């Protein structure tokens, strides 16, 4: 459990908040000499949003791995954090204060937006439900329709750090409901961050956890580049590999077409990820060894997705079904020795999955395993149906007697009494 | 048939009558059939109620059969060793065994083509291709397979092409078929109009 290839440099360069430590600490612990770099680079954020529990536990850590490379030949600071912890706490006393002011204010756009800031420190804490029932309250501060508008926006963007998908993505429907997103034009020509984007962003990666990858993809490619830019949280690199890659896991290549070599909005994100794009293309080559190849090339920050880590292996199972469907498509047989000649992988346990397809996969086909070569079945109309027709027969005829007999039992009138 | 009309039969009661029943019902949906048979429509309440949660051996029984396992096959089979010797029914495990080279040969049938039976041996537990060569003779002997001795290298080709009813004996099959169905809604008539003859009101 450890994966070098990773870019945390540049995310937590500009993605920032939570998922920023979050992915940090996270995928760090899933990877030692890069958890050592990932924990670092939460280290260094701790700075901001000023949580120290994991910060802590990192220093712990931090002591424990250096002995372990100080084995023959640690000191994570946190007393001066917790002077610092004393000093923002004071802080946050202070934040009560003016909130108090403004609660007496009495100002739906001034209390509301007291509930915004003091969430917003919230974060200079690790201060999870302080900032959400803040803005839980900001949202009835309604003297504009601009208030539940940005109200359910903000909220998921806090999920957005927070890992906070499903009833995030209810507020999602809540603000698609009323104000009308999006303003008829792209929220009035050129949606920047388009909402409605980032909503299909909420809603593919809860699919993500919820396996909707097709859907995925599909709100991923509805994700445009229209802000060209998203530092608070999502990148267009997360947005653009959850496209390409839940496309060329999930979609066809007439999908492709329709969407993909129909891609614009998304050749931004194209553009934006050569390599998928490069494996896409594989596809259209269906250079299976070399495709997989590449895939798993990739497959190090793959896994390194704190999302894809729990699907990359499923989506290079549905990479290589689709793939090799793609393969024995044109054909009527295939040549095991050929076929491998085609692939060359051992198609033994390649030809074992193949097995399970003949059980599951697209295999109409047959192989002479003494011969060593696949031999597609020919869909059988007429004795299939013959098949089907007198099986049928056959049931039908049981179950004549055997409704027959039930009303033999109902009418008899038997019943096995319990004593 | 008769253990799925018995037990869907209305019934209250526990008894080694519906515990057999049971017993040899689902013997049939494993051991002679591929794998577990559903549930049926109209089964009885009481089952469920009382010889359902009794039907532990069954459970089991078909979990082991989903299994494959031999060893575990043969544990159940000391577990029940009393209804495996209750009704001179001994030899239960071997036909649950039976089923096994059932699924398994039945699974490599329209997999294959023609294997190694040593491979094989692997694949169905045909026990080495000679225990397999004696197996291939229950394949053209039990009415197994379409395939021959291709004694050469014992190989087996899968063909399944008994017909088209491309011969009109076939198509006496099928009539034959039409006999059953025939005088099946013919009875199915005559019953409606006795519904009708009843008494109404």
């Amino acid at each position: 459990v450890e994966n070098p290839s990773l870019d945390l440099e540049q995310y937590a360069a500009s993605y920032s908040g939570l998922m920023r430590i979050e992915r940090l600490q996270f995928i760090a612990d899933h990877c030692p000499t890069l958890r050592v770099e990932a924990l670092k680079m939460a280290l260094s954020f701790v700075q901001r949003t000023f949580n120290v529990d994991m910060y802590e536990e990192i220093h712990r850590k931090l002591s424990e791995a250096t002995r372990e490379l100080q084995n023959a030949p640690p000191a994570l600071d946190t007393a001066w954090v917790e002077a610092t912890r004393k000093k923002a706490l004071l802080k946050l006393e202070k934040l009560d204060t003016d909130l108090k002011n403004y609660k007496g204010n009495s100002i739906k756009e001034s209390i509301r937006r007291g509930h915004d800031d003091l969430g917003d420190h919230y974060l200079d804490c690790g201060d999870l439900s302080n900032a959400l029932k803040c803005y839980s309250r900001a949202r009835d501060y309604c003297t504009s329709a601009k208030h539940v508008i940005n109200m359910c926006l903000n909220v998921i963007k806090v999920s957005v750090y927070l890992q906070n998908w499903s009833h995030v993505l209810s507020y999602v429907s809540k603000a698609e409901s009323t104000p009308e997103i999006a303003e008829q034009r792209g929220e009035r020509d050129s949606q920047t961050q388009a909402i409605l984007t980032k909503l299909k962003c909420a809603a593919g990666l809860a699919e993500l956890a919820a396996r909707k990858y097709k859907q995925a993809a599909k709100c991923l490619l509805l994700a445009s580049f229209d802000h060209c830019d998203f530092p608070e949280l999502l990148s267009p690199s997360n947005v653009a590999i959850y496209g390409g890659l839940c496309a060329l896991a999930t979609f066809d290549r007439q999908e492709l077409q329709r969407n993909v070599i129909s891609s614009s909005s998304f050749k931004l994100f194209l553009e934006l990820e050569p390599q998928v794009r490069d494996i896409i293309f594989k596809f259209y080559e269906s250079k299976y060894a070399s495709c997989l190849k590449m895939l798993d090339e990739m497959k190090d920050n793959l896994l390194l997705d704190m999302y894809l880590a729990p699907h990359v292996r499923t989506l290079y199972t549905q990479i290589r079904n689709r793939a090799l469907i793609q393969y024995f498509s044109p054909y009527v047989s295939a040549d095991m020795h050929r076929m491998a000649a085609a692939f060359n992988t051992t198609v033994a346990a390649l030809e074992d999955e193949l097995t399970q397809l003949i059980l599951e996969g697209l295999i109409s086909a047959r192989v002479d395993s003494h011969s060593k070569i696949l031999y597609a079945r020919d869909v059988d109309q007429r004795s299939t149906t013959f098949e089907k027709s007198l099986l049928m027969g056959k049931e039908f005829q049981r179950r004549a007697k055997a409704m027959m007999l039930r009303a033999a039992v109902l009418r008899n009138q038997i019943h096995v009494k319990s004593p | 048939y008769f253990y799925e009309q018995a037990i869907t039969t209305p019934a209250m009661a526990v008894s080694h009558i519906m515990l057999e029943s049971y017993k040899k019902y689902i013997l049939v949906s494993l051991i002679l059939l591929g794998k577990v048979q559903q549930l049926p429509k109209y089964t009885s309440q009481i089952v469920g109620r009382f010889i359902k949660p009794l039907s532990n051996a069954y459970h089991e029984l078909a979990q082991v059969y989903s299994t494959n396992n031999p060893s575990e096959l043969r544990n159940l089979v000391n577990k029940h060793s009393e209804t495996f010797t209750r009704d001179n029914n001994m030899g239960l495990v071997k036909q649950c065994l039976s089923s096994l080279y059932k699924k398994n040969i039945q699974r490599l049938t329209k997999t294959f083509l023609t294997l190694s039976l040593q491979d094989m041996a692997s694949r169905v537990q045909l026990s080495g291709p000679q225990e397999a060569e004696k197996y291939v003779l229950h394949m053209i002997e039990d009415g197994e397979i379409f395939a021959s001795i291709n004694q050469k290298d014992g190989m087996v080709s899968f063909h399944d092409n008994p017909e088209k009813y491309n011969n009109p004996a076939m198509l006496h099959n099928i009539d034959q078929e039409m006999l059953k169905c025939i005088e099946l809604d013919e009875r199915l008539k005559a019953m409606d109009q006795e519904i009708t003859v009843n008494p109404q009101f």
